[PDB]
RNA sequence: CGCAAGACGGACCAGAGCGAAAGCAUUUGCCAAGAAUGUUUUCAUUAAUCAAGAACGAAAGUCGGAGGUUCGAAGACGAUCAGAUACCGUCGUAGUUCCGACCAUAAACGAUGCCGACCGGCGAUGCGGCGGCGUUAUUCCCAUGACCCGCCGGGCAGCUUCCGGGAAACCAAAGUCUUUGGGUUCCGGGGGGAGUAUGGUUGCAAAGCUGAAACUUAAAGGAAUUGACGGAAGGGCACCACC
RNA sequence: ACGGGGAAUCAGGGUUCGAUUCCGGAGAGGGAGCCUGAGAAACGGCUACCACAUCCAAGGAAGGCAGCAGGCGCGCAAAUUACCCACUCCCGACCCGGGGAGGUAGUGACGAAAAAUAACAAUACAGGACUCUUUCGAGGCCCUGUAAUUGGAAUGAGUCCACUUUAAAUCCUUUAACGAGGAUCCAUUGGAGGGCAAGUCUGGUGCCAGCAGCCGCGGUAAUUCCAGCUCCAAUAGCGUAUAUUAAAGUUGCUGCAGUUAAAAAGCUCGUAGUUGGAUCUCUCUCGGCCGAAGCGUUUACUUUGAAAAAA
């Protein structure tokens, strides 16, 4: 059992502090390896340059080709795969253009069928993918 | 796989690595 | 999950029980876990008893018996039908079969 | 339970409610003191003295006839041993175990029991040192122990 | 070994009350145990009890009236100020209409209501309801 | 009314299963 | 019919005993321990659990020495098989044995830390103690042995129970837990990566202790239920089964 | 990782944040050394070196925006090279001068507060019911909705005067003029299988395109893609990513677990650590109905009092 003594404050606090390191979220948020291995470097978004268009095959139960792009981040030169969300939206992207990329919503985790893809394209050429999708804006010339 | 044979494979790997790094 | 409260043995109050060799397969089985049979059988069969008693030079010689101790392992004891599987409730029963 | 054994024995003396000298006992307090002095001069420890006072002289409890405990009586008269009886007996047992172990060096059980006995010796010595019965410099050694016995 | 003889006493009372027994034997007794039992009695939770005097430490035969739901000890004896008394009441008592937290204060051993009346904190010994 | 009850009993674990079970009462 | 060697102590042998655990079974002697019981003996809080540290620690394995019966990793053959680098068989090295020095690991298990209190019943059994009809032995008296009937104290367990608990299996503890606090140590935080890499430490080695991260993943898993299946057992039926 | 006051969250306990206007510290590209002075190891002072960099007639000279604006660069990420000493205060020799301190405007969907996008009548229409016979029907006697029906009333968004504001100003407030029937002066952002409120309606596609935080939807009748219609959620706002808090009694002090789900060290001993059985119910002096110097062994605890920056 646990120690219940008026002078056990140090032991209880030390035990709590050591046992917190066995929590995956606490260890992730307090070690620095996750922060240093995060391609965004702790940011919410990052700008990158599209290196090529790729088609990632959905996981085994489903069957589709998710259109993604290989982008190299300007901040650190790291290469990542960013999903191009909507349909026909890969047509809005051209090679070697600047894209603003956010996370996929699961904090470094793959989302849905797309295996190993944790980023999604938010902007291409300083215009949001949603504005191009609905015809609100057109690609800069 | 039987866990003890996985342990045996790991130990043989460690011996091979020890031979690697003398 | 636990099938038996005694773990299929009688090792209560000790740490180690000396092993014995199965009479059938020679497998090493703890002496308290092995299934023990004591067979006291007439040294001549019930068929040969008539000829042997008729040919005896004595009158009422009474043939000697044969006292054999068999220590089956669980696999061999189950295969030889010396013991068999029982229902979860009937497993707890410890009275020997009436025979 | 036991300090160094898994036993949980309950056997012990059960003292009666009354704290008075029994009716059968005609011995006065000074007579009991003189008997205690003679027994101590004979070379008997307070446990032994109480045993033979209870067993042959009808003295159920010396404290209820004299008003003092046997060890205190011996200290007051001045013929009490240098070190206490229980510690002396523990040291004697440890010396005996060590003497056995020198001629029987493969007895791991003897080594385990000697460790237990020496732990008991150290606990008793620490207690007696806090109570100032033993000098603060008193220490138990593996060589001078037989001298104290 | 045995520590907190009050804990053992209250555990014995609780286990006897769960079993429906009319009496419980508490041993060893103590001043704290007797004061706690008296505080229990003035509120009508246990009724009369008797102290058997053996010449080493007392025993107590407590008659049990089946009015007791839970008697418990709070170990360690946390020091409680008047401000924290409401939090302790919320934590330990089933309702604000009944149930008492027993504290040892410099004015003696008493329930939390009497501690508020005397305007004193103390160390929490236990609770009963 | 009983339409949801009846279409549920046709396919208890079909596509229209959570919908109909919720539509019964929620 | 003998002789020699080494190994091992059958049956008795038990849900019996002892030991901290590992473990412990021919006789006799010596040696030092030990629990429990008994105690109107003694001390008088001397205690519980414990970082550090220390003793012991199956088997296998590692160094030297002795021995070397059996069995036997490896190995050599012979079989079986589509193939067998296995299962089976004949040999057979290390080892298995003892001595000294290492190693410190096991499903080292009750998969259940230790100390303390309370909470049902019953019949057994081991040790000690107490009481008592009666039987039997020491030729006859008490004592004492062997039984018989009870009681008490610790112990290995068992059965039973709507104590209570629990996801249940089950557990008189795994109960006295939202009516949550007796004391204390160790230790877990979804599954893998992985007890891995790395550093440190220990070891002659084999390895032991400490011990991640990147990455990956929606489940792994526990108990129980219904089916289906089984080269599992037991029953029953049928000339599309047999006699 | 500047610290604190403090902030977010929070049943109780807690968890996280605090560069950031107030207090304290530190620094002025990095180091170091000084002058002056009451006060500086000052940098909108000097002296060097190190890095970077400006002008040069090549001999030399001159640097320090982590002040206010404004550039570059970096990035997901942050505004004007504006006006004024009128306020608040500060400095000076000074009622008078000066202050990018500070104030005022500009940009501003960081956030927070209030708050429009219609209201009311008649007309019939889908209309109900304590209106009534007898359920059948009359339905201006008690209220919604078809509205490309009708009708006048109201008003501010806007434009524009005059004040007022203020150091000129702007804004708000006030006054007048014009200003509303698709009142086209036209509300959006996400969704409609479950979680989770709202369609197994229609067309298209056909494991494709895609959707989908999760479970899953899609392979010719898709309640889930792409659309149209309709519907609901919040609303001048709403979605997304990341971080964080509650949810998490999934860090458990309150308050978790450890037979089999993850887990008690193989086993004892043992120091520190933690924990530890009963017991014990106010006196010498001074100015005659007072006043006290105290050592009663202290500590924890509890209660009171003092002191404790505002925000």
């Amino acid at each position: 059992g646990k120690c219940r003594g008026l002078r056990t404050a140090r032991k209880l606090r030390s035990h709590r502090r050591d046992q917190k390191w066995h929590d995956k979220q606490y260890k992730k948020a307090h070690l620095g390896t996750a922060l240093k291995a995060n391609p965004f470097g702790g940011a919410s978004h990052a700008k990158g340059i599209v290196l090529e268009k790729v088609g990632v095959e959905a996981k085994q139960p489903n069957s589709a080709i998710r259109k993604c792009v290989r982008v190299q981040l300007i901040k650190n030169g790291k290469k990542i795969t960013a999903f191009v969300p909507n349909d026909g939206c890969l047509n809005f992207i051209e090679e070697n253009d600047e894209v603003l990329v956010a996370g996929f919503g699961r904090k470094g985790h793959a989302v849905g069928d797309i295996p190993g893809v944790r980023f999604k394209v938010v902007k291409v050429a300083n215009v949001s993918l949603l504005a191009l999708y609905k015809g609100k804006k057109e690609r800069p010339r | 796989m039987r866990a003890k044979w996985r342990k045996k494979r790991m130990r043989r790997l460690k011996r091979k690595r020890r031979k690697m790094r003398q | 999950t636990k099938k038996r409260r005694n773990n299929g043995r009688a090792k209560k109050g000790r740490g180690h029980v000396q092993p014995i060799r199965c009479t059938n397969c020679a497998r090493c089985v703890p002496k308290d876990k092995a299934i023990k049979k004591f067979v006291i059988r007439n040294i001549v069969e019930a068929a040969a008893v008539r000829d042997i008693s008729e040919a005896s030079v004595f009158d009422a010689y009474v043939l000697p018996k044969l006292y054999v101790k068999l220590h089956y392992c669980v696999s061999c004891v189950i295969h030889s039908k010396v013991v068999r599987n029982r229902s979860r409730e009937a497993r707890k029963d410890r009275t020997p079969p009436p025979r | 339970g036991r300090m160094h054994a898994p036993g949980k024995g309950l056997s012990q003396s059960a003292l009666p409610y009354r704290r008075s000298v029994p009716t059968w006992l005609k011995l006065t307090s000074d007579d009991v003191k003189e008997q205690i002095y003679k027994l101590a001069k004979k070379g008997l420890t307070p446990s032994q003295i109480g045993v033979i006072l209870r067993d042959s002289h009808g003295v159920a409890q010396v404290r209820f006839v004299t008003g003092n405990k046997i060890l205190r009586i011996l200290k007051s008269k001045g013929l009490a041993p240098d070190l206490p009886e229980d510690l002396y007996h523990l040291i004697k047992k440890a010396v005996a175990v060590r003497k056995h172990l020198e001629r029987n060096r493969k007895d791991k059980d003897a080594k385990f029991r000697l460790i237990l006995i020496e732990s008991r010796i150290h606990r008793l010595a620490r207690y007696y040192k806090t109570k100032r019965v033993l000098p603060p410099n008193w220490k138990y050694e593996s060589s001078t122990a037989s001298a104290l016995v | 070994v045995r520590m907190n003889v009050l804990a053992d006493a209250l555990k014995s009372i609780n286990n006897a009350e769960k079993r429906g027994k009319r009496q419980v034997l508490i041993r060893p007794c103590s001043k704290v145990i007797v004061r706690f039992l008296t505080v229990m009695m003035k509120h009508g939770y246990i009724g009369e009890f008797e102290i058997i005097d053996d010449h080493r430490a007392g025993k107590i035969v407590v008659n049990l009236t089946g009015r007791l739901n839970k008697c418990g000890v709070i170990s360690p004896r946390f020091d409680v100020q008047l401000k924290d008394l409401e939090k302790w009441q919320n934590n330990l008592l089933p309702s604000r209409q009944f149930g008492f937290i027993v504290l040892t204060t410099s004015a003696g051993i008493m329930d939390h209501e009497e501690a508020r009346r005397k305007h004193t904190g103390g160390k929490i010994l236990g609770f009963f309801f | 009314f009983s339409e949801w009850i009846d279409d549920l009993e046709a396919d208890p674990k079909g596509k229209f299963a959570q919908n109909l079970l919720k539509k019964l009462t929620g």
